[PDB]
């Protein structure tokens, strides 16, 4: 039994998928990932989407953990094929194999509009330094010509 | 009249802001070809020295655990001060925090990882991106049961998928082949 | 080191594939001449092995971990490739000096024709 | 000659018109850059798959059925748009 | 687990680049020499 | 009139010299801002 999530592009639902039945319903990444692991390994396999729709997280005062990780403790599902965090927390209760993806924290912003040159933009072509310079010269040379 | 000083004078000069203009036209030349805007946050340290764009994580996940249990200056900083933001500042599901930063009007910066954030970024209508390199070095893994018979096949078919390249042919499947807009009147 | 030194006696002859890590702290170090082009071409990484079925293995996993959460390893990282780099550590599209020389050699001008002129009168 | 209110005219005026012709030649230069620059091709591959300008075959044919029956990446991502396309972006005749 | 991520990439020789010379290199030093043959060849031909 | 063309010709030789200056050096500063991406190269 492989337990998954439904996320873009991981686990997407096909258009078709309400005629189509067991894993041909699912398309993603982590599908066709299942796929090759399956035939490495040699097994037959079921796709299944996790009941709360959670990761792995357990919680402080009743110390039960929720989601796949906690479908792979408590023996609701046999594997774990997801975009899944491997971190400290979870690795003291199940077994990480080694990274399929590498990745990191980043930041996502709208892009932003240039904002209008100005007086000071037009400028830059020829730098500040250089205007101060321009004139240091300008009136460096206007003083030999004197 | 004409004095031969004042004259190679004026010429020097002459030259002078001749390759002035010169360079002046071929900077903003190059200005307008290539069209490089600075980048509006570009270091992380610039959400955490300003107040006024927003910038939040999911509800739940990695992430916010890793602000939670940074003790470093600026994540620390910066878990600081999204515990402390009002109004809610953290959103359920990765689509809510697109589309609050979408409707939000470049008000709102979303903290997530760079797999979804590379994908969104090929989403239309194309008008988010990603800024600056990762925050840290982490990764997706196959998960089992401790003690199981399948972790040793599982983490050798891992190896195995990586090292042939398809790992690499499969996300190119899914994130940049299907990918709207892609290799960046 | 006998692949950088080949690339820099090679006078550009000779490209070197190395892993990233490597390269990143060789573009750090003088004479200053080299440096890494494009994105790797696949993702690896480094680890602690120890003997098949160690006792010693499964704490020093967790403790990779417990590293690498709290932000250690990257610190570490700093310390000895970007703290110490010659080459590494003011950018901009303009730099003056280029259309500055000139003022110089305007001063030339200005020296010698005032110098002509005061051994014309002379 | 020499009167300095209309030579400061005279030279502001001159470095106006200056900065103005410096940006013609510059805006022209990069005009004429992007001009000869790739057009999607393989990008219209990857144009095909930018959605703002829509795109279609016959609604019956050889072409259509090209696109119907490709297992290549690009080609099928186009059938993939243009099934599910709204408005209907297939046509009659030529 | 990995400590350190990396991943096989490619090192190549970039030379160093560094006045009124360089203002003088769009001329490549080769205006000094025909464009100032032709002012004092102009110059003598006025005379 | 002879010093007169050779006078307008020179002004027609500095000029090209000068657009060709400006020119490329309009090259040297928009390849300044382009940088130098496959590794399959
Ligand atoms: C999409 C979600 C909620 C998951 C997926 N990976 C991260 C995880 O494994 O925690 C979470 C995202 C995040 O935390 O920003
Ligand atoms: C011109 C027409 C409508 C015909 C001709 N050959 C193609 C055919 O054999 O169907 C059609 C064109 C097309 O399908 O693009």
């Amino acid at each position: 039994v492989v337990t998954t999530i439904l996320e873009s592009p991981y686990v997407m639902m096909k258009k078709n998928h309400e005629m189509l039945e067991g894993n041909e319903r699912y398309e993603g990444y982590c599908v066709d990932l299942a796929a090759e692991i399956a035939k490495h390994c040699g097994f037959k396999y079921k796709l299944t989407i996790v009941g709360d729709g959670k990761y792995g997280a357990r919680d402080a005062d009743t110390k039960i953990w929720n989601g796949m990780v906690g479908e792979l403790v408590y023996g609701k599902a046999d594997i774990a094929i997801a975009p899944l965090t491997i971190t400290l927390v979870r690795e003291e209760v199940i077994d990480f194999s080694k990274p399929f993806m590498s990745l990191g924290i980043s930041i996502m912003i709208k892009k932003p509009q240039k904002s209008k040159p100005g007086v000071f933009s037009f400028l830059d072509p020829l730098a500040y330094e250089i205007w101060m310079a321009i004139v240091f010269a300008y009136i460096g040379v206007s003083v030999v010509l004197f | 009249p004409r004095s031969l000083s004042a004259r190679i004078v004026a010429g020097v000069w002459w030259f002078f802001t001749l390759i002035i203009i010169s360079s002046y036209t071929a900077n903003l030349a190059a200005f307008l070809t290539v069209e490089r805007m600075v980048s509006p946050i570009e270091s992380a340290e610039d959400l955490s020295k300003q107040t006024e764009i927003a910038y939040g994580t999911l509800d739940s996940g990695s992430t916010k655990e890793f602000f939670r249990r940074s003790k470093i200056a600026v994540f620390d900083k910066m878990w600081t001060y999204m515990r402390s933001a009002e109004p809610s500042v953290f959103v359920r599901t990765t689509a809510e925090g697109v589309a609050r930063v979408r409707k939000s009007k470049g008000k709102y910066a979303y903290l997530l990882e760079s797999t979804m954030n590379e994908y969104i970024e090929q989403r239309k209508p194309c008008d988010t991106m990603k800024v600056g390199g990762n925050l840290d070095s982490k990764g997706y893994g196959i998960a089992t049961p401790k003690g199981s018979s399948l972790g040793t096949p599982v983490n050798l078919a891992v190896l195995k998928l990586s090292e042939q390249g398809v790992l690499d042919k499969l996300k190119n499947k899914w994130w940049y082949d299907k990918g709207e807009c892609g290799a960046k009147k | 080191a006998e692949g950088v030194a080949r690339v820099r006696k090679s006078k550009g002859k000779y490209a070197y594939l190395l892993e990233s890590t490597m390269n990143e702290y060789i573009e750090q170090r003088k004479p200053c001449d080299t440096m890494k082009v494009g994105g790797n071409l696949d993702s690896k990484g480094y680890g602690i092995a120890t003997p098949k079925g160690s006792s010693l293995g499964t704490p020093v996993n967790l403790a990779v971990l417990k590293l690498s959460e709290q932000g250690v390893l990257d610190k570490l990282k700093n310390k000895w490739w970007y703290d110490k780099g010659e080459c590494g550590a003011k950018t901009s599209a303009l730099s003056l000096s280029n259309v500055a020389g000139v003022f110089y050699i305007l001063v030339g001008g200005l020296g010698l024709a005032m110098l002509v002129a005061l051994i014309e009168f002379a």
